[PDB]
């Protein structure tokens, strides 16, 4: 996810006297020329926010060049993708030799290889923009490279889900930390309104585990807007309100938690149970309220960004028509 | 990019185990061929990934010419382990202070818990310890005999029962030594005796063996 | 300079006229502003070997003539010296990741004329060196 | 006496003249860059 | 070394350059007044390496490093077969240092004995005695104006 | 002032108090005395050892050089 | 009273592995440094020289930085 | 004790070592800035910054063995299955995007907090300076005055003309300086 | 022609440098060494062919430019050939409080 | 059968006489990078080093300035000199040198590089001219 980062580096100054007379500006220019758009220290670095601390322009001591170096401690805006990250725009550039290459068209430049041994793949062709979910293998940020490296696959609703048992109560500091993700979700929901409703409905129908009756029943829009589909069993709970009144000490997160496929994978909806009524084929993950809340909020952010990027890349019906195999295998695995 | 200016402030010396060789090796030597015509044979000791010493080819590893290439080490996975030639005395000292069955120290660590660290192992190995009984597995420590025919062969003397201590057996013995025993004997955690036996030796960069040491 | 001219007879005026011509041409070259001046600077200032071929093609755009190996090349937008033919071959070999011996052998067409170095027949630039063969 | 086709490594700044049948004749002044005794491999 | 090409150019291939560009590096011959490092092995003293101003001997038949006999005390040298190493600093920093830090004027006073190193030697000592003595076998040690001028 | 720095100037203090005694400075004006003190301060500053001197190597050279002469009188 | 031999150097600068290798007996010094995991700070002359660097003495004892204020106000 | 690789051992229990690291270790790691979020989170749990390891693993404590070093030890078989499941979930979480964001934000905040927490001449000397002010226009002795006027004396030494300290002169070798500059 | 041990001792007794630098690096085998600064091992840096990598810790490579000589690089390679690990700590970066 | 090029076997004889615990964490083993330092500049009134440049410092300043004028050359000097060495020397003498002298007094274990910053334009110059 796009985030800030603080880096430490030593520059090289070939004209120390000219590099002065404007040190902050020349420093920023050199940092942009060196580190912008290049993987460095387990991150990608998109732009340089500014210089926090810096050294005096020391003259090089071990050579007779007269050059200076200077140490720079600068804050930069970086992108760190993770496993299960949803990239809605991946352009395939290679399909022969059973390697299936790709390239993300999103803000985060990751080049994604897709396994060909799996029968699910080998359906996309060159020049086909199709969403991809990153595998659980960690993104590979080679220093100095112009793009990240990861392995992903064609996204599937993934009916398998996890149940989180919560035995530790939230604290005030942890809730304040979660407020950042709550704000990120709030901006995501705000941006959700600009995208045209019919495209978001079509995409959300496509990437849903179960079947929704021809994208006409109800008007799922979240950002408040209390709607809901499927409703296999039990009542969703609004995680945003729960975290907001968690700051107010008017609630308890103790219990069982899950986000089953019946829930909308984009909505701020979750079940706070006490008996593990869910029929998942896995034992509950005993953890704290912070762990479960962070996991659910990251899932919500990933899905909201996924829907927004899907609406961004396919902004017309010509692209939808062009993708001759993308939209029907996803409806096949339902 | 843009490798910034730097100066070396300190140098750390350590025993290089086979894990370090595997991490630092850019290539694995597998063949005995030297040159494939006018070019080094791939996988040989002259392989260009190790650096270039001739104008007739570049490096490959660093894509530099002969002048700008500092050379890069390789790996030779030994089919049988070898003892580190520089630390034969350290192997001998470690063999005489730990039980060859369970790896526990046959010596009393409290006995040497007043000496300086560089001397604890030397004094532990100075004591006889032949015929001592392990308090863990009740085994009898043999007589560690250094063969007089070469600088590396070790002999296990069990009241006349003579058996050769092969580097594989020595590695099995040294791998049972805990880091607690290593520290209590005055050695660094980077000086674990498990690094004294090499299953993957480092073939040096061609920069230090130009086109005899390659024979 | 005077004693050189009295001891030179009409050729004396040719000397001091050609001298003024070269001086004005050199002043114009110093004040020249063809777009290649940043381009030739970028070509020789070591950058990535993938970018170098693109820049060298960008230089080839401003070529006045296809000079295999005869003489200099001129900035088509200004008519002044642009790039020696050996630089084109040298940049070709750099991108090809050719060896030093291969570069020396291929560049043994611009060789002019202990120095241990070959120099260009056109621009007198160091092509390569040969001290000893290993 | 090597030739341009015989080159592959001709010494920069060398003369390669004054060579008769591969050797500089007796009585010839030879300077720093002059090639005395011409020998070619391959 | 042309900056625009970032490479070294032979002087015989630069017949069309007329002048030199700013940022160019010219490798010129050693001239009189240049500083040079003079060294005699074994280098045992702080004055074993000193910096002298170069005087270029234009006689083609001279192949030796000539020096004043009073400068030999710095190097413990004599003119009976001794060989000395001489290298001219070419870089700017080295030249600055040679003319500012390693010049033999800094080694006139010994670092060892805290006293002078150089002075009159052999012919100069005897000559000073002969010039400053009151009487010669020929009478009072005097010279006319012409020979007094010739001393200077 | 640290004690060792006070002891470092003991000899120069002695020499100044001897050579600038009242009996010896009767024909010196106050401005001349100021000039004399300034010259002494300048000469003292010019005599200090430089920061970063390799004085160990200087001592090694200065003591090893007489050793060859000590050898040259080994038969004496 | 330490000596000027190898023993005196060992007593005075045990950590300066490079200096002791440069003096004499490089093989034993290297072996002992590897066994003891010796950290060798780079100081003096022999240690920087063996690492290809220059000693930080003489002209290099004090480092030089650019007077940024003065350069800005006097271009 | 220690056993060699691929050596048959018989598992009676399993103890997780709750390693404790100082916050300075995490601060050094954040200053290096290139560590993966899993190791960063592991060390932050080692310190008292995050408690995710103890959050995930203290639910299967079943303390029956002690032995000095702090940790959790599982003896019964079902406790072993629960311990393994909790370990797998904990380490999947440490490599998850949510904990990656949390640990990157924590390292950011700590480094940012640390960085933001970081931050009359005497009559004779008057005359001498006046003399050097005229000499500055004609010789490289651009004058400055400090308390002891040590640079002033040093400049009066290189050029000669140290006599101005005690003699009126001044104009004597001022014109000599004019002649030298002219030459 | 050799500038031996005693010549270097004399030059460093004068406190020269910049002449030890010139003769021993620019007029000798002086080169550039690259160290990862995270593990201390010799790193692989190439500007023309884009190579910024470390055979040790990979994503943690922070390559520093260190002036060195080919003799010292060969000496360290020889020490490592005898299974002695050489790690260069590298001078820490110093920052002025903003 | 006769080999002449022997290698002269080499012998070292004077031996040196230098005078819970878990496997390894990510802190004790590793962290070769060394923590970054902060520059603690001593206040001008607390400085104890000489206000006069040493010959080493002045020589280094002149060399650095002249090398910089080799690639640059925008000079604040009044009189024109034909060599960078003379220009740098006159810049030092005219107190127009754009460099500063940092004297690292001490590097503390806590990570402080205590230094004294000296301005060569307010310092005594010991060089000759
Ligand atoms: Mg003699
Ligand atoms: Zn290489
Ligand atoms: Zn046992
Ligand atoms: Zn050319
Ligand atoms: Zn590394």
């Amino acid at each position: 996810m796009i985030d800030q980062k603080i880096f430490e580096t030593t520059l090289n100054i070939d004209d120390p006297t000219n590099f002065c007379t404007n040190v902050e500006a020349h420093l920023l220019k050199e940092l942009e020329n060196i580190y912008v758009g290049k993987c460095f220290k387990n991150s990608f670095i998109l732009n340089i926010t500014g210089v926090i601390q810096r050294s005096p322009c020391f003259i090089m001591r071990t050579n007779n060049s007269g050059r200076g170096y200077m140490h720079v401690r600068f804050s930069a805006v970086v992108s760190y993708l993770n496993a299960f990250d949803l990239i809605a725009a991946v352009k395939i550039i290679k399909n022969d030799s059973n390697i299936i290459l790709g390239e993300s068209l999103l803000t985060e430049p990751v080049t994604i290889v897709i396994p060909s041994s799996e029968s699910q793949n080998n359906v996309a062709e060159v020049g086909q923009i199709v969403p991809v979910q990153l595998a659980n293998s960690s993104v590979y940020y080679i220093p100095g490279r112009q793009q990240a490296s990861a392995t992903g696959s064609i996204f599937i609703p993934k009916h398998t889900f996890s149940v989180y048992h919560v035995q530790e109560e939230l604290t005030q500091e942890q809730a304040l930390n979660l407020t950042k993700l709550v704000n990120i979700i709030e901006m995501l929901l705000e941006s959700r309104s600009k995208k045209d409703f019919k495209q978001i409905c079509f995409f959300e129908k496509l990437y849903y585990t179960y079947s929704i009756s021809s994208d006409e029943i109800l008007d799922l829009k979240i950002w408040k807007g209390p709607k809901g589909k499927e409703m296999s069993r039990l009542k969703p709970c609004n995680v945003l309100s729960f975290l907001y009144d968690a700051l107010k000490n008017k609630n308890s997160s103790l219990g069982f938690w899950a986000r089953p496929p019946n829930l909308l994978k984009s909505s701020p909806l979750a079940y706070q149970q006490d008996q593990n009524s869910f029929n998942a084929t896995e034992l509950p993950i005993i953890c704290s309220a912070e762990v479960m809340f962070v996991t659910l909020l990251k899932e919500i952010i990933n899905y909201l960004q996924f829907i927004n990027d899907l609406c961004d890349t396919f902004n017309n019906e010509q692209l939808i028509k062009r993708h001759e195999n993308i939209w029907m295998l996803i409806e096949q695995r339902k | 990019m843009e490798a910034g200016y730097a100066e070396i402030a300190a140098v750390q010396f350590n025993i290089a185990g086979d894990n370090d060789h595997k991490r630092q090796g850019v290539m694995e030597v597998t063949i005995s061929n030297l040159f494939e015509g006018t070019l080094p044979a791939e996988g040989g000791i002259y392989d260009a990934r190790m650096g270039t010493t001739d104008h007739h080819y570049k490096c490959i590893t660093c894509s530099h010419q002969r002048k700008q290439c500092m050379g890069h080490p390789g790996i030779l996975q030994m089919h049988a382990p070898v003892l580190q030639p520089l630390f034969i005395a350290e192997i001998r000292r470690w063999l005489r202070v730990i039980c060859l069955n369970c790896g526990a120290p046959i010596v009393d660590l409290k006995r040497y818990e007043h000496l300086i660290r560089p001397k604890r192992l030397i004094e532990a190995a100075s004591s006889q310890t032949e015929g001592k009984q392990c308090y863990v597995c009740k085994a009898v420590h043999p007589k560690i005999v250094k063969d007089s025919e070469d600088y590396f062969t070790f002999w296990a003397d069990q009241q006349g029962k003579i058996d050769k201590l092969y580097p594989q057996i020595i590695r099995e013995i040294f791998s049972r030594v805990t880091y607690d025993t290593v520290v209590k004997l005055g050695r660094s955690k980077n000086s674990h005796p498990e690094k004294l036996v090499l299953k993957a030796i480092q073939i040096p960069p061609i920069s230090i063996r130009p086109g005899d040491i390659n024979n | 300079p005077n004693s050189i001219l009295q001891e030179v007879k009409q050729e004396a005026e040719l000397i001091t006229t050609e001298y003024l011509n070269i001086k004005k041409q050199w002043e114009l070259q110093e004040k020249n502003a063809c777009a290649h001046l940043k381009l030739v600077k970028q070509l020789r200032s070591g950058l990535q070997y993938a970018e170098l071929l693109k820049v060298l093609e960008s230089i080839r755009v401003l070529y006045k003539e296809k000079n295999n190996t005869t003489n200099w090349n001129l900035c088509k937008a200004c008519g002044f010296k642009l790039l020696c033919p050996h630089v084109d071959m040298l940049i070709q070999l750099q991108a090809a990741e050719a060896s030093y011996d291969t570069m020396r052998t291929k560049l043994m067409k611009f060789s002019g004329i202990l120095i241990y170095s070959y120099f260009c027949k056109i621009c007198g630039e160091e092509l390569a060196h040969f001290i000893q063969e290993d | 006496k090597p030739d341009p086709l015989i080159t592959k490594n001709l010494k920069p700044g060398a003369n390669y003249e004054k060579l008769v049948d591969g050797f500089v004749p007796v009585g010839t002044v030879v300077k720093k860059g002059d090639i005395i005794i011409g020998k070619v491999a391959k | 070394y042309k900056q625009i090409t970032q490479s070294v150019h032979d002087i015989e291939g630069l017949k069309q350059d007329f002048r030199l560009e700013v940022g160019d590096i010219l490798y010129r011959d050693v001239v009189t007044g240049d500083v040079a490092f003079f060294n005699r092995q074994p280098s045992l003293e702080r004055s074993s390496i000193g910096v002298h101003r170069i005087v270029v001997l234009e006689n083609p038949k001279i192949s030796t490093f000539q020096m004043n006999v009073s400068a030999c005390a710095w190097y413990n040298a004599d003119f009976d077969g001794d060989q000395m190493n001489l290298w001219v600093p070419w870089s700017v920093m080295s030249r600055v240092e040679a003319e500012l830090l390693c010049s033999v004027r800094n080694w006139f006073i010994s670092t060892k004995s805290s006293g002078p190193v150089n002075g009159q030697v052999q012919d100069s000592t005897v000559g000073s005695f002969l010039l400053t003595r009151t009487n010669t076998p020929m009478g009072k040690n005097v010279m006319n104006k012409l020979h007094a001028m010739g001393l200077f | 002032i640290p004690v060792y720095l006070k002891r470092a100037a003991s000899l120069m203090r002695m020499l100044i108090r001897i050579e600038l005694a009242t009996v010896k400075t009767l024909n010196i004006t106050c401005e001349q005395m100021s000039a004399i003190l300034d010259l002494i301060r300048l000469q003292y500053t010019q005599s200090l050892i430089n920061y970063g001197e390799a004085v160990g190597i200087l001592a090694a050279q200065s003591v090893s050089e007489p050793l060859t002469q000590y050898m040259l009188d080994s038969h004496h | 009273v330490t000596s000027l031999e190898k023993a005196g150097l060992n007593a005075r600068e045990p950590s300066n592995v490079l200096l002791r290798m440069a003096l004499s007996s490089p093989v034993q010094v290297l072996t002992d440094a590897a066994v003891d995991s010796a950290v060798n700070p780079i100081y003096g002359i022999a240690a920087p020289t063996l690492m290809g660097s220059v000693p930080r003495i003489g002209t290099m004892y004090s480092d030089i930085i650019m007077d940024e204020k003065y350069i800005t106000e006097n271009y | 004790l220690a056993v060699p690789a691929e050596a048959p051992i018989e598992i009676y229990g399993l103890k997780l070592r709750l390693k404790t690291f100082s916050p300075q270790c995490f601060m050094r790691m954040a200053e290096i800035g290139s560590f993966s979020p899993e190791t960063l989170g592991y060390v932050a749990s080692g310190a008292n910054l995050t408690n995710f390891i103890r959050v995930f693993m203290k639910c299967v404590d079943q303390e029956t063995w002690k032995k000095n070093g702090e940790g959790v030890v599982v003896t019964t078989k079902e406790n072993i299955i629960q311990f393994t499941h909790q370990y797998i979930e904990l380490y999947k979480f440490l490599r998850s995007g949510g904990h990656s964001w949390l640990i990157n934000r924590l390292a950011e905040e700590m480094v940012h907090r640390k960085l933001d927490r970081e931050d009359e001449p005497e009559e004779n000397i008057k005359r001498v300076i006046f003399f050097l002010k005229e000499l500055s226009t004609m010789y490289s002795v651009s004058p400055v005055f400090t308390s002891g006027y040590m640079p002033l004396l040093y400049d009066l030494y290189r050029a000669g003309y140290l006599e101005v300290l005690w003699n009126p002169v001044e104009q004597k070798f001022l014109q000599h300086a004019e002649q030298r500059e002219k030459e | 022609l050799r500038l031996g041990e005693m010549e270097h001792w004399v030059l460093t007794a004068q406190g020269a440098m910049q002449t030890i630098i010139e003769k021993s690096h620019d007029d000798s085998d002086g080169c550039i060494s690259y160290i990862c600064r995270n593990c201390g091992e010799p790193a692989i840096y190439n500007a023309s062919h884009p190579i910024y990598k470390c055979m040790n810790c990979d994503v943690q490579a922070d390559i520093g430019m260190v002036d060195s000589r080919r003799s010292s690089i060969v000496f360290q390679h020889e020490m490592r050939a005898a299974n002695v690990n050489i790690t260069s700590v590298l001078s820490p970066r110093v920052f002025q409080p903003a | 059968l006769i080999m002449d090029d022997l290698v002269e076997e080499y012998v070292e004889t004077e031996e040196e006489n230098l005078v819970e615990i878990v496997e390894s964490p990510s802190i004790c083993e590793g962290f070769v990078q060394a923590s970054s330092q902060t520059l603690v500049i001593i206040p001008d009134n607390e400085r104890i080093t000489s206000n006069v440049l040493t010959t080493f410092e002045a020589t280094r300043l002149v060399a650095v300035r002249a090398q910089q004028l080799a690639i640059n050359g925008s000079t604040m000097l009044k009189k024109k000199y034909s060599s960078p060495i003379d220009i740098a020397k006159q810049e030092l003498f005219n107190r127009k040198i754009p460099l500063l002298v940092m004297r690292c007094i001490k590097v503390t274990p806590e990570g402080q590089k205590i230094v004294e910053i000296w301005n060569p334009r307010e310092m005594g110059i010991p060089l000759l001219d």
